[PDB]
RNA sequence: GGGAGCUUGACUGCGAGACGGACAUGUCGAGCAGGGACGAAAGUCGGGACUAGUGAUCCGGCACCUCUGAGUGGAAGGGG
RNA sequence: UCGAUACGGUUUGUGUAGGAUAGGUGGGAGACUGUGAAGCUCACACGCCAGUGUGGGUGGAGUCGUUGUUGAAAUACCACUCUGAUCGUAUUGGGCCUCUAACCUCGGACCGUAUAUCCGGUUCAGGGACAGUGCCUGGUGGGUAGUUUAACUGGGGCGG
RNA sequence: AAAACACAGGUCCGUGCGAAGUCGCAAGACGAUGUAUACGGACUGACGCCUGCCCGGUGCUGGAAGGUUAAGAGGACCCG
RNA sequence: CGUGUAUGUGCGUCCAUGAUGAAUCAGCGGUACUAACCAUCCAAAACCACCGUGACCGCACCUUUCGGGGUGUGGCGUUG
RNA sequence: AGCGAAAGCGAGUCUGAAUAGGGCGUAUCCACACAAGAGUGUGUGGUGUAGUGGUGUGUUCUGGACCCGAAGCGGAGUGAUCUACCCAUGGCCAGGGUGAAGCGCGGGUAAGACCGCGUGGAGGCCCGAACCCACUUAGGUUGAAGACUGAGGGGAUGAGCUGUGGGUAGGGGUGAAAGGCCAAUCAAACUCCGUGAUAGCUGGUUCUCCCCGAAAUGCAUUUAGGUGCAGCGUCGCAUG
RNA sequence: CGUAGACGGUGAGAGCCCGGUACGUGAAAACCCGACGUCUGUCUUGAUGGUGUUCCCGAGUAGCAGCGGGCCCGUGGAAUCUGCUGUGAAUCUGCCGGGACCACCCGGUAAGCCUGAAUACUUCCCAGUGACCGAUAGCGGAUUAGUACCGUGAGGGAAU
RNA sequence: AGCUGUCAACCGAGCGUUGAUCCGAGGAUGUCCGAAUGGGGAAACCCGGCACGAGUGAUGUCGUGUCACCAGGCGCUGAAUAUAUAGGCGUCUGGGGGGAACGCGGGGAAGUGAAACAUCUCAGUACCCGUAGGAAGAGAAAACAAAAUGUGAUUCCGUGAGUAGUGGCGAGCGAAAGCGGAGGAUGGCUAAACCGUAUGCAUGUGAUACCGGGUAGGGGUUGUGUGUGCGGGGUUGUGG
């Protein structure tokens, strides 16, 4: 099929190009590791490949980096957005490891993936502040509290 | 081997006739292949059968 | 039966009446017309003195014809 | 690596009436020098080696025409071009050595899992676009299956 | 009830390993918790002396310069 | 084999009694899974020399002088 | 209303170049003419044309089709309590002979070989009961018995016999192989179903009287003991 | 007597002897039916026919091919429908069908889904009927009947 | 007004106007096996867990509940391994089996006939498998038709018609259109295009942004892009 490439490919093209190649890649190599997308519409594939050469190009890290970004995260309160009436301090929704790495980015500033934010562990859906962790390596970990205002 | 997982396309069922117009019973059966697929985008590898008509269609994200 | 001349009747449309016959086969046939051969003409000529030298139907090929042609015009296919 | 396509630039035509190794042309009074051509130095091109187009090294400031014979003129120029010795691009096959990512492993480990030589997963190590399998296709095929294999006849057979 | 089968001994062929062979549509199983001094198949049949010729036929195994040959690619040419 | 009751020795949870094996402060000597390092098995890309060409030809050249064919060296070139 | 393969035409139509013959068709009969006696035609008049629907009988077609009868074929199931082989776990094998290796002693040997003697207890060893077979013969042969009995006979520590539990299933199993065995059955078990299989073959088919009354030949036949058509019977109608 | 002369029984052919028949009457409860209300939903911040373009109209589908199935149609010139495999479009001056195919005309609007009635049958219950059988008949079974019995078992299967 | 079912009576006892026997309706009890479901098993017989009672001097013993497996909702946890998933725990709600025929969708013979037989037939039959319902299936034109200003969803019945056809053109097989009827509902609803919304995934220009507009002010439906759900809106052939 034809897709759009979000990387560079040797002997294929450049990213952001729209592309045409037997299914194999669209299969097998290209689409599985996100080099590549299925064009869908024209203004929206191209706006896609391009975004996310933006993202994937600086939630890069290296082991002292992971470090560095260790140090960096190892800030102050993280402060959250999601609705929770004050009735009982429920959050009826759960709150996405998207609305954490925007969070930590909000709060203290630096980018990262929801891959690394262990959401599933937190016991989240009390208001309040929670201890969340986050992990780069086999051994580097970085603690982040996050919390959450009235509604 | 001749049931895909995905749409149910099970074998047909017809004759093979000769020169003398002999004819015995014999199966069609389906282009099924042996696809080992993701649900999630994680990529956690799940090994099912699919006939290679859902392989082209998309229909399993052997990602 | 032997010899020579010319020549294609080793025809087309038909055929009164018959022989033989389980049936299917088969066999003879004068005479009419077209267009010819030979003969001055009369006339004879629908292969060979005669009786063997053959194979039903089905299915298909080919050439010709003024037939048919699945809404209509063609075509394919069928038909004679 | 070879082949088929479309596209670009060198490059080609023994003839006798001759200043003619006369590609088929439309335009042809006027095109080619010192961004160093003429004539010399070689190769590229062929050579029926009869002779001619390109470069710089030299070179000095021209060659040319319905010139006339020549069917057909420039072989002075733009745009179309078969014959050919050619490279490259776009595209697609045939093959080859590969790579790994599909797929495969009754190779290891670990986990579901207290129990487990099942099974699934994860991961390392190996193969690898092969194999296996669908579909289409040619072979081999008493391994199996269904069946056929005449009659007359001084019984039947053998003969006929 | 035998001279027939089996047999210990002989050779030949296959099998490099979830082997080959067999039972199964498959998965799986036996082979074998064996690994070529092992396993399957074929013939011969303790022991002793030996086992001639023929490779044309038919199988088996091996090989490839050619001839022939499917599907698949090709679509010149022809027809409506 | 279980079960209840009453009594007897009688070790014990607490005290207390022993056995007790340590660690930190800091002085250190190797024992270290961690570069770089060494030896080992194999060939990355690779030349030389001897000897032949898978086919073409220039061949020592032979056979009824030349029918066919071919023992053998060489260059283009490698089943190498 | 028919002729034609059909387009089509229509008491006509087809063939054909043909008012030129023939095919099929124009209910049937009567007369009068006009043409030939090559079997009569043509035409004018007349007469005018008989089907259909119930239902009885005979025959026929499709159905099990007048009734009875195979060996066998297919589908789905049942069976290894008999027997064949295997798997687990047990039991049995009176009595008596023989006398293997091994060990020990002596002799003999350069050293061996080996022998003689002992202990020793081998073996699909020997004789022989239980047990397992089944070679001969006699009896039985509407038996005591759907395979026995009597007298003898082979094996009898082994490829032995045996109990209990289990596994293999029909084109399949199992077989030291006889086409053996797989529930008194096996060149493909049995049960039910297809199913009332099919049989050019055999058998059977039931009251009466009246009239008539054959054939056993020809031709063809995957035909020859079957059938079709002819011949030959009967009934009805026509003719005489 | 009769709106009752259906049919049985009673000591032999009974309308007036019995049960009944013709004809009427009856349901507390349960169940099946309708009907009227609560209830439920929708429609009305709103109607109508005009005038001129862009988008949309069911996609791994149609169509095409290979091998089959089924159509009266046994591969035939073989359409329509349909399975497996391969390839694989358009959104209306589209696409499908009208027996190969093409052109023109006509009919329709696939790849989304629901749907009553007219149609088939009877384990079981009620009420009847027979130019049906009448104990070797009729169901295998009028009586111990799927019983006794036969078979390891599937199963076979009486007589009275 | 008599009763204690019956074969099938005899004895022994009783009940009944204070309404029995009897009949109809609704309930209660309802051992064990059986889908059989706490575990096991040779069906109808063996062995339990837990909870609440009973009973004993205590164990023993008794009673009533409850305890299978799968599939789907919801909640908790998230191995290898980080995201996480596979899984695990709990709490609900269903499933399972039977049944004579009729329905639908699949698989699919052979005897037989063809005077042999293989195409063909038998026959899509017998049988098998999956599933129903009170009926099912089908059903609202991508249909017929033929130049008629024609029919109009489906199903079924009669014809057409043993016809056109088809067929080792063999034995055989065999329509539909049209036409006459039973019934009526020529019945309904979505998708898409656009508009609004909510949420998810990549994003901010983090700034003059979107909003039907003009005015003024603030300054983010994140500006945006996309996918999904919901609601409008649409539902067609003279095209809508
Ligand atoms: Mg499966
Ligand atoms: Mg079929
Ligand atoms: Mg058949
Ligand atoms: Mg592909
Ligand atoms: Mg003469
Ligand atoms: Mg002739
Ligand atoms: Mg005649
Ligand atoms: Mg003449
Ligand atoms: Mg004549
Ligand atoms: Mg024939
Ligand atoms: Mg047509
Ligand atoms: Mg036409
Ligand atoms: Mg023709
Ligand atoms: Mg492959
Ligand atoms: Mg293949
Ligand atoms: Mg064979
Ligand atoms: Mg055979
Ligand atoms: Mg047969
Ligand atoms: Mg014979
Ligand atoms: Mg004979
Ligand atoms: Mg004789
Ligand atoms: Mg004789
Ligand atoms: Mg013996
Ligand atoms: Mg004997
Ligand atoms: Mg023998
Ligand atoms: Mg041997
Ligand atoms: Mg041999
Ligand atoms: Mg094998
Ligand atoms: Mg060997
Ligand atoms: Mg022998
Ligand atoms: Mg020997
Ligand atoms: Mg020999
Ligand atoms: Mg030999
Ligand atoms: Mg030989
Ligand atoms: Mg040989
Ligand atoms: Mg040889
Ligand atoms: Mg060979
Ligand atoms: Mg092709
Ligand atoms: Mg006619
Ligand atoms: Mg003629
Ligand atoms: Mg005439
Ligand atoms: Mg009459
Ligand atoms: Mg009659
Ligand atoms: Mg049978
Ligand atoms: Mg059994
Ligand atoms: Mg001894
Ligand atoms: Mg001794
Ligand atoms: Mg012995
Ligand atoms: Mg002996
Ligand atoms: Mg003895
Ligand atoms: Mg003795
Ligand atoms: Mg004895
Ligand atoms: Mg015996
Ligand atoms: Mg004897
Ligand atoms: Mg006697
Ligand atoms: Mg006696
Ligand atoms: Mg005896
Ligand atoms: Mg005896
Ligand atoms: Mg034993
Ligand atoms: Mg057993
Ligand atoms: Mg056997
Ligand atoms: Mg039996
Ligand atoms: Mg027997
Ligand atoms: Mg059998
Ligand atoms: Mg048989
Ligand atoms: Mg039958
Ligand atoms: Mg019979
Ligand atoms: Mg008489
Ligand atoms: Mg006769
Ligand atoms: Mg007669
Ligand atoms: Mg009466
Ligand atoms: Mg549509
Ligand atoms: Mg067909
Ligand atoms: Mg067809
Ligand atoms: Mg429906
Ligand atoms: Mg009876
Ligand atoms: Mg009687
Ligand atoms: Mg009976
Ligand atoms: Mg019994
Ligand atoms: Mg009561
Ligand atoms: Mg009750
Ligand atoms: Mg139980
Ligand atoms: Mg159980
Ligand atoms: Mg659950
Ligand atoms: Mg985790
Ligand atoms: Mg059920
Ligand atoms: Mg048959
Ligand atoms: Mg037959
Ligand atoms: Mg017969
Ligand atoms: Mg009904
Ligand atoms: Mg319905
Ligand atoms: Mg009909
Ligand atoms: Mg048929
Ligand atoms: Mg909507
Ligand atoms: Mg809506
Ligand atoms: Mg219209
Ligand atoms: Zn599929």
């Amino acid at each position: 099929m034809k897709l759009i490439l979000t990387a560079e490919v040797e002997h294929l093209g450049a990213a952001g190009d729209t592309v045409e190649v037997k299914d194999g890649y669209g299969r097998n190599y290209l689409l599985p590791r996100g080099l590549a997308i299925v064009a869908s519409r024209g203004a929206e594939r191209q706006a896609e490949e391009i975004r996310r050469a933006r993202e994937s190009k600086v939630i890069r890290d290296i082991e002292h980096a992971n470090e560095l970004k260790t140090a960096l995260e190892g800030l102050g309160d993280v402060t959250l957005s999601v609705n929770a009436a004050g009735d009982t301090g429920k959050l009826f929704g759960s709150v996405t490891a998207a609305d954490v790495v925007n969070a930590i980015k909000k709060a203290g500033g630096p980018n990262l993936d929801k891959r690394t934010v262990q959401l599933a562990k937190a016991h989240i859906k009390s208001v309040g502040t929670h201890p969340v962790t986050v992990k780069l390596h086999t051994g580097v970990e970085a603690k982040v509290s996050l919390n959450v205002v009235a509604q | 081997a001749a049931v895909c997982d995905i749409c149910g396309k099970g074998p047909g069922f017809g004759k093979s006739v000769s020169h003398s117009h002999r004819r015995t019973s014999r199966r069609w059966n389906p282009n099924i292949q042996p696809v080992r697929a993701v649900t999630r985008p994680g990529g956690n590898k799940q090994r099912i059968n699919a006939c290679t008509s859902c392989i082209k269609a998309g229909k399993v994200s052997r990602a």
